[PDB]
DNA sequence: CTCGTGCCTGGTGTCTTGAATCC
DNA sequence: GGATTACACCCAAGACACCAGGCACGAG
RNA sequence: CCUGGUGUCUUGGGUG
């Protein structure tokens, strides 16, 4: 058995291509003298090929666009063969982490599994809004909080049993969502409970002004700053903001420019 | 929010032509919501700090993706003064 | 003064001792062990403990105090973590020196191949400089091609020594098994070399130019990586609510992911030829994390296609830490504009535009002789000249006079500071780039004037090599009593009339005035 | 304030001015060091007034320094590459 | 130990431009922090001016510690050094 | 020049930097031993005693 | 805060466990080494003080300073009021009163007699004066370092100490 | 355990204190700051010797701040206890967990598992005491204990004793 | 030192044997084979 | 009402072969 | 085989890809 | 009723 380096993600394609070549050449004068070929997911970027002569390995891969042209094949020891073909949990009452949907990343208890053996019913702390803005994603979801049936009663619900309600077509029993997930959609290994899981389980600014005394008499402006007695008017006419005393200003109101009786 | 004045914006979020503006005044008001009331964040555009003038014209349209799209052109007049450069 | 009071004694630095950080010491200063490459808890706010933004490493946010020192983000220096490596790897910087050490010592017990009995070698240990001594020793021992079990017993093991060669990040040693036969060069892994180095005696450690307390030779192999705090790798917001991570943050994630997969191998399905591909990849990421300009191999790339900014590249070149932030840097209290000439200014004056004079400031200490004068400036405020911008108490709290509506109710105490506007006869340092010689920086006396150019008396254009065709010049304002006196008594224009370059003046009567005086 | 302006102040001999420009008028920073091991490993809670270098088990021999922030940054980048820059405040010969 | 006795002082008896600048600045600084002034202050009230007045009358109460290359030093008072 | 190489080599051979150069002190922000920094200034306790007694520290 | 003549204590390759203070093993730490140096660099033996010496020096220093505070103008409760602050008042009063109830030779006449009698490691010489003993059997048990020295006089030491000792 | 130690203190002086009695101010300043204070390195500093004649040296002016730095070298009486040292004491309190004894400045705690069984706490007696027949431990009774451990708080140090050994106890 | 450096460099910035800047470069670079 | 197809969002992971002088 | 190649300053002009899985809508 | 944050990395075109 030789290993061969191939383009990442193209290992299954190379195994396929080798099979087509083998079957197409069976019984001809130039058979492909390989016995088998395979690719292990755990071993990214490699295909393994079974034969008697190295030349057959080169023959199997000739012209394959997914294989690195460098003469990189390597020999496997007989004592390493079976480990290449090693094929490899989940119990009711145990915890898993959800891998998809608004509950992605959340800890859940395994309640039960389907007869066929694919999806598992999970007990989950819900993330609900009680229909508050109706007329969901994992990035725009809700905080987790146990289902409250009286809140649902008040705001937006079918009773099914003691402590069991169907609310918006999902089932909540004693405050928890019970929802089926594909087993492939949950993580059962190396779960690390989090901290949180251990805990749980002046009236004239900006108004337009006219100046009635001084060298700037008759000009429009806006009150930029009115700290005290001395105002800052941003004059319109030249690009300058001036310091000015409060006796000098007329303010606009409902009827004309009004003195300091506004 | 920015430190400048917002009092020159109309209700459509856009300033109108004819209004004089000075530096750091907001001329286009825009917000972005904060992900998980009191939910948004300011994303407004202030006039460049060293400039002034008059808003001349405001284009409103949509872009290739269908969202709203604005342009604000400001005009001012530059008068020669000590330090300006000239050449034959 | 901008620093809150601390009872620890203030001292200056007299010596910098360089050396290596031992593995033990890295753990002793670390405040957290780093294991998980997922930065966020689960994208629901608050970053994950044990992750790369664990809050024990520090705060780069104005509203979260450091859970280690209690100080705000301004004072908090940041605290290091550590990352345990499943397998020891080489430090990319030290490989050529490691290679040199192999030819010096025995690859079984680690003893120096020569003794004081060799007369030339006894002369070489006397050389006082550690680097030259180490080289002189290696120059002798290089030709010694077998570690002798017996003196020419010395503690030797009798084995012949290999010729070690570097091939990228890997070292190959070719042993000559005992005319010509077949030699088998096997790879000299970091772990293999690591054990050999710990058995080197203290007496041979010194003779190799290393140092028992500060640079012990097995510390050139990396077993635990120090995790720098977030101050070294801050996040930036590209378009306000979207933030990307620093190149180091992404690269540390790659090392951390790669570290977990080395743990994932030794407990189950390892087809050996896979162990070598995964361990070499951990070596790769740790190498390009420190130096991504390794000759003879492709650079690590970001997904954008451009090369990763390694730590080595952070320090070198015009914009790096040393030439760009330490030998020179951007500074406060500076100004710049176009210059114009004025014959009706004294030689040592500079005309300063009013707008510039209201932005710059000098912190004048309040005393009995000027307290009445300084109160007048306070009433005028930041917008009327001559005025003032801040009042600074002995505790350091600044009162911003733009927003103080009860400015009339301030009474000044002796010892406070008032940051007043720049005013007539204050000395300032004036400067035009490129600063080719010392009279590119002379002290002038300010004269505040209308219009926006800097004014120079015409006879100083020559030492600056300035003219008025668009040139700009820089002005710097000293910020204390001590430096004002240094400017006026050492750098002032009249002291600079004669230059030491050619024992003659560098300023004279020029252009119109010189034409006219004839 | 570039490299060439630095040289001009040396030529003038204005050492005091050059120090102030590059510290008080810029990025001045206060750090704490351990008097034994010389590292910036001190954990300093100033309102509790308690200091400890955990490595040396030292709560008494501790100094404060005024250095540029960009120098503090430099030393932390060197630490991240396993280089130990030990700052001592006294000579020994 | 390092200190050199008064009778055996060898460095120049004139105040250098660098020593002068440091003395004026340091003394100026102390006056602005309300140190007792040793001369009469008339019309000239700037901190630098008062310090320059004290220098001209040989009344600045400071000592220069001039370090020699080996680390030894001669202490010279500003009262005894000749100022041009 | 050779900025990073110097520093790696300096670490591996435990170099001691005695901080007497101008450049050392400039980048650490300390008063450099040059010009106005080439000496220390001490307070003349002997000359202060010629002042009158009402100027005395309590 | 406050420091001494002894400095640096930079790191060494070999650690040391002769530092932990053990009066039995003559380990007084790095500050109380056998050979100290004063503020001029001169060599000097460690100054360990018996209860009798210490009572004279401290009381003399306080009354000479008290006289100096009075421009030049006995009981322990009066001597402790010279200090400044209630914190200082406490430690000084408690130290005199403690010495007032355990110092055998409470005057300088007897003390100088004990001084000449005692004036060989300097720490052991000071220990023998502080701890009263009757016989040779009692001294080498409570102070087990006097075992293997083979130089008694011990008995005549204790006899003179007990004879100079006034009744009570 | 009493010693004489040559110590020094860095003193920073504000420029407004630069008058003709500067040294006398510093002498008062040194005493106020040092007398009665404790450190783990030296112990309790009881009294400073020759306070009115201390030579303070010359003050270094700090560049950039104007303040002056004095190194005041001095000589003091210091008190530090030591592990292994046998000492006498005066009992301050008696409790079910042992007793507290004032040895000059500080207090030493001896716990119950290191006290011999025949010494029985007797509250009914007037006044309360640890009693035997020819032994009498009331407040002020000379007792002989041995310091078996020193703990340091750098502000006040704490030492634990024992009377679980030969010849130690009341006399 | 610095005064010497500037005094020599500044004239060079404004300036059959080799002369001028190429000759100056040979000296500082103490080339073994001059032109 | 159920099934199939298309579109959108989220997560994970690279690769057909194609400027000149000095030490 | 790399490292070296003036200084400072202004301003305008830009941004991951592919595959797989899940959900929703439309048609039979 | 004091505090108060708006990006980076390049490339290109310019000024002395
Ligand atoms: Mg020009
Ligand atoms: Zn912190
Ligand atoms: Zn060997
Ligand atoms: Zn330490």
């Amino acid at each position: 058995i030789w290993g061969v380096k191939v383009r990442l993600g193209k290992e299954k394609d190379v195994v396929r291509q080798i099979l087509k070549k083998k079957l197409a050449r069976e019984g001809t004068k130039n058979p492909l003298e390989i016995y088998s070929a395979f690719q292990r997911d755990s071993f990214k970027g490699h295909v393994y090929i079974e034969a008697r002569k190295a030349e057959a390995i080169n023959d199997a891969l000739k012209g394959n666009v997914n294989v690195f042209s460098n003469n990189s094949k390597f020999l496997v020891g007989i004592v390493e063969y079976k480990d290449l073909l090693r094929p490899v949990k989940l119990t009711r009452g145990s915890y898993v982490r959800v891998k998809n949907g608004k509950f992605k990343g959340d800890l859940a208890q395994v309640d039960e599994v389907l007869e066929n053996g694919l999806e598992a019913r999970l007990k989950l702390v819900p993330r609900l809004d009680y229909g508050k803005d109706l007329s969901y994603t994992s990035k725009f979801r809700p905080a987790q909080r146990l289902f409250s049936e009286a809140e649902a009663r008040v705001h937006e619900i079918r009773r099914d049993r003691d402590g069991f309600v169907t609310y918006g077509g999902e089932e909540y029993y004693e405050g928890f969502l019970y929802k089926t997930f594909r087993l492939q959609n949950l993580i059962v290994n190396s779960i690390n409970p989090t901290l949180n899981e251990l805990s749980l389980f002046d009236p004239t600014l900006n108004k337009t002004v006219k100046i009635r005394q001084g060298g700037y008499k008759g000009k429009i402006g806006i009150v930029k700053e009115a700290n005290g007695d001395r105002f800052r008017v941003e004059l319109h006419n030249p690009n300058k903001t001036i310091p000015i005393p409060c006796s000098f200003l007329l303010i606009e109101s409902t009827h004309g420019w009004v003195p300091y009786e506004d | 929010l920015k430190h400048g004045t917002y009092e020159k914006l109309d209700e459509d979020g856009l300033i109108a032509p004819g209004v004089r503006v000075s530096g750091d005044d907001i001329i286009i008001g825009k917000t972005t919501p904060i992900p998980p009331y009191h939910t948004k964040r300011d994303a407004s555009t202030p006039l460049r700090s060293t400039e002034n003038g008059i808003v001349d014209q405001v284009l409103l349209t949509t872009n290739q993706e269908g969202l709203k799209f604005v342009k604000v052109r400001m005009r001012t007049t530059k008068v020669p003064q000590i330090g300006d450069k000239f050449a034959s | 003064s901008q620093f809150p009071y601390s009872s620890a004694p203030l001292r200056s630095v007299k010596e910098v001792q360089f050396g290596l950080l031992s593995p033990e010491e890295i753990r002793a200063i670390s405040v957290v062990k780093i294991e998980y490459p997922e930065i966020m808890d689960e994208s629901r706010q608050r970053p994950r403990e044990g992750g790369l933004n664990d809050p024990k490493l520090g705060s780069i946010d104005r509203n979260f105090k450091c859970q280690t020192c209690g100080e705000g983000m301004a004072e908090c220096p940041g605290h290091f973590g550590h990352m345990e490596l499943a397998k020891p790897v080489f430090h990319i910087g030290f490989i050529p020196k490691i290679k040199k050490v192999c030819e010096c010592i025995c690859m079984n017990c680690g003893k120096l191949l020569l003794d004081e009995t060799n007369p030339t070698m006894a002369q070489a240990i006397r050389i006082r400089d550690p680097k030259k001594r180490f080289n002189a020793v290696w120059q002798l021992c290089k030709t010694k091609m077998v570690c002798e079990a017996d003196a020419p017993s010395r503690g030797g093991c009798g084995n012949t020594q290999p010729v070690v060669r570097k091939d990228g990040m890997k070292l190959w040693g070719t042993w000559k098994k005992s005319r010509d036969a077949q030699p088998e060069r096997k790879l000299l892994t970091p772990g293999e070399i690591l054990n050999v180095f710990k058995h080197i005696s203290p007496e041979d450690c010194f003779r190799l130019g290393f140092n028992e307390d500060y640079a012990r030779p097995e510390w050139m192999i990396i077993t635990v990586l120090p995790v720098p705090p977030p101050q070294v790798r801050p996040s930036i917001a590209m378009d306000e609510t979207t933030q990307g991570q620093d190149d180091l943050t992404h690269k540390l994630s790659d090392i951390l992911k790669a570290n977990i997969n080395v743990q994932k191998l030794e407990m189950d399905g390892s087809p050996q030829h896979i162990i070598n591909e995964v361990e070499q990849l951990l070596q790769f990421h740790v190498a390009t994390y420190m130096d991504n300009d390794i000759a003879g191999q492709p650079q690590a790339l970001q997904k954008s296609g451009r090369p990763v900014k390694a730590i080595r590249a952070r320090l070198k070149g015009k914009e790096g830490r040393l030439r760009g932030n330490l030998m020179g840097k951007r500074v406060d209290f500076s100004a710049r504009t176009v210059i114009s000439g004025d014959p009706n200014l004294e030689l040592d004056q500079v005309g300063v535009p009013i707008s510039i004079a209201k932005t710059l400031s000098y912190p004048e200490t309040v005393t009995q002789y000027n307290i009445h004068r300084l109160t007048e400036y306070v009433r005028n405020g930041p917008n009327e000249h001559p005025g003032a911008k801040y009042v600074i108490r002995d505790n350091g709290d600044r009162i911003d006079l733009r927003y103080h509506k009860r400015a009339g109710d301030i009474v000044l105490q002796y010892g406070w500071k008032v940051e007043r506007h720049l005013m007539d006869d204050d000395p300032v340092l004036f400067n035009r780039q490129p600063s080719l010689h010392k009279m590119s920086m002379m002290a002038h006396r300010v004269k505040v004037m209308p219009y926006s150019t800097f004014r120079l008396n015409l006879s100083v254009t020559s030492p600056y090599n300035a003219d008025f065709d668009g040139d700009e010049m820089n002005l710097h304002v000293p910020q204390s009593e001590e430096t004002r006196a240094e400017l006026s008594q050492l750098c002032a224009v009249p002291l600079q009339i004669v230059s030491p370059q050619s024992n003659k003046p560098v300023m004279g009567i020029v252009q119109d005035t010189l034409c006219g005086v004839r | 304030f570039g490299e060439m302006e630095r040289d001009c102040m040396i030529a003038h001999g204005a050492a005091g001015f050059l120090k102030e420009r590059l510290m008080e008028a810029s990025d001045a920073f206060r750090v704490h060091v351990c008097g034994i091991c010389g590292l910036m490993s001190v954990i300093a809670n100033l309102k509790k007034n308690q200091f400890e270098c955990r490595s040396c088990k030292n709560k008494t021999n501790i100094y404060q320094l005024h250095i540029p922030y960009a120098a503090k940054l430099l030393f932390q980048e060197l630490m991240a590459m396993n280089i130990a820059p030990r700052l001592y405040t006294e000579r020994s010969g | 130990e390092l200190a050199i006795l008064k009778e055996e002082r060898t460095t120049t008896p004139y105040l250098t431009k660098y020593e002068r600048a440091r003395i004026l600045g340091t003394r100026a600084l102390q006056i602005s922090m309300n140190a007792p002034v040793l001369v009469d202050i008339e019309g000239e009230t700037d901190p630098l001016q008062i310090a320059m007045k004290e220098l001209s009358q040989r009344k600045i109460p400071l000592v220069i510690r001039r370090y020699l290359p080996d680390g030894s030093y001669e202490d010279w008072g500003c009262d005894e050094l000749i100022v041009d | 020049e050779e900025t990073v190489e110097i520093l790696f080599e300096a670490g591996a051979a435990a170099e001691l930097d005695d901080c007497r150069g101008v450049s050392e002190n400039v980048m650490l922000g300390q008063l450099a031993p040059m010009g106005t920094g080439a000496f220390d200034v001490m307070i003349d306790e002997k000359l202060l005693t010629s002042l009158p007694a009402d100027y005395a520290p309590t | 805060v406050s420091t001494s003549t002894v400095g640096a204590r930079r790191r060494r390759a070999k650690q040391q466990v002769d530092d932990e203070e053990n009066a039995t093993l003559l380990r007084l730490g790095p500050e109380f080494a056998l050979k100290q140096y004063d503020h001029d660099g001169n060599e000097h033996d460690l100054i360990a003080l018996s209860l009798s010496e210490s009572r004279l020096l401290i009381r003399e220093a306080l009354k000479a300073r008290s006289r100096a505070r009075n421009g030049g103008v006995i009981d322990d409760d009066e001597l402790a009021k010279v200090t400044s602050g209630a914190v200082a008042n406490g430690v000084v009063k408690k130290t005199l009163d403690y010495l007032n109830t355990f110092a055998r030779f409470k005057d300088e006449e007897t003390c100088t007699a004990v001084d000449q009698l005692l004036h060989l490691h300097p720490f052991e010489i000071a220990q023998l004066s502080s701890l009263g003993c009757e016989d040779v059997d009692e001294a080498i048990t409570l102070i087990p370092s006097l075992a293997a020295k083979k130089e008694v006089n011990l008995q005549r030491i204790l006899d003179e100490l007990n004879r100079l000792e006034d009744p009570y | 355990m009493f010693f004489l130690k040559d110590l020094s203190l860095i003193l920073t002086l504000h420029p407004s204190y630069f008058g003709p009695q500067m040294n006398q101010y510093l002498r008062e300043k040194l005493l106020t700051d040092v007398e009665g204070t404790c450190t783990g390195q030296f112990g309790y500093i009881v009294t400073v010797l020759d306070g009115m004649n201390i030579d303070v040296g010359k003050g270094r002016i700090i560049p950039g701040s104007g303040s002056a730095e004095f190194e005041v070298k001095y000589r003091a009486v210091v008190w530090k206890p030591f592990k292994g040292e046998v000492v006498d004491a005066i009992v301050s309190n008696v409790s079910p967990i042992g007793f507290f004894a004032d040895v000059g400045p500080l207090n030493v705690f001896v716990s119950t598992r290191l006290i011999p069984d025949n010494l029985v706490y007797n509250p009914s007696n007037s006044p309360p005491a640890y009693m035997s027949n020819d032994e009498l431990i009331t407040k002020g009774s000379k007792v002989r204990l041995k310091v078996v451990g020193t703990r340091t708080d750098v502000n006040e140090i704490y030492a634990i004793g024992s009377i679980k050994e030969d010849f130690l106890g009341a006399i | 030192g610095v005064i010497a450096a500037q005094s020599i460099g500044e004239p060079a910035t404004q300036m059959n044997v080799t002369l001028g800047v190429p000759r100056l470069k040979e000296i500082l670079n103490v080339a073994k084979n001059i032109k």
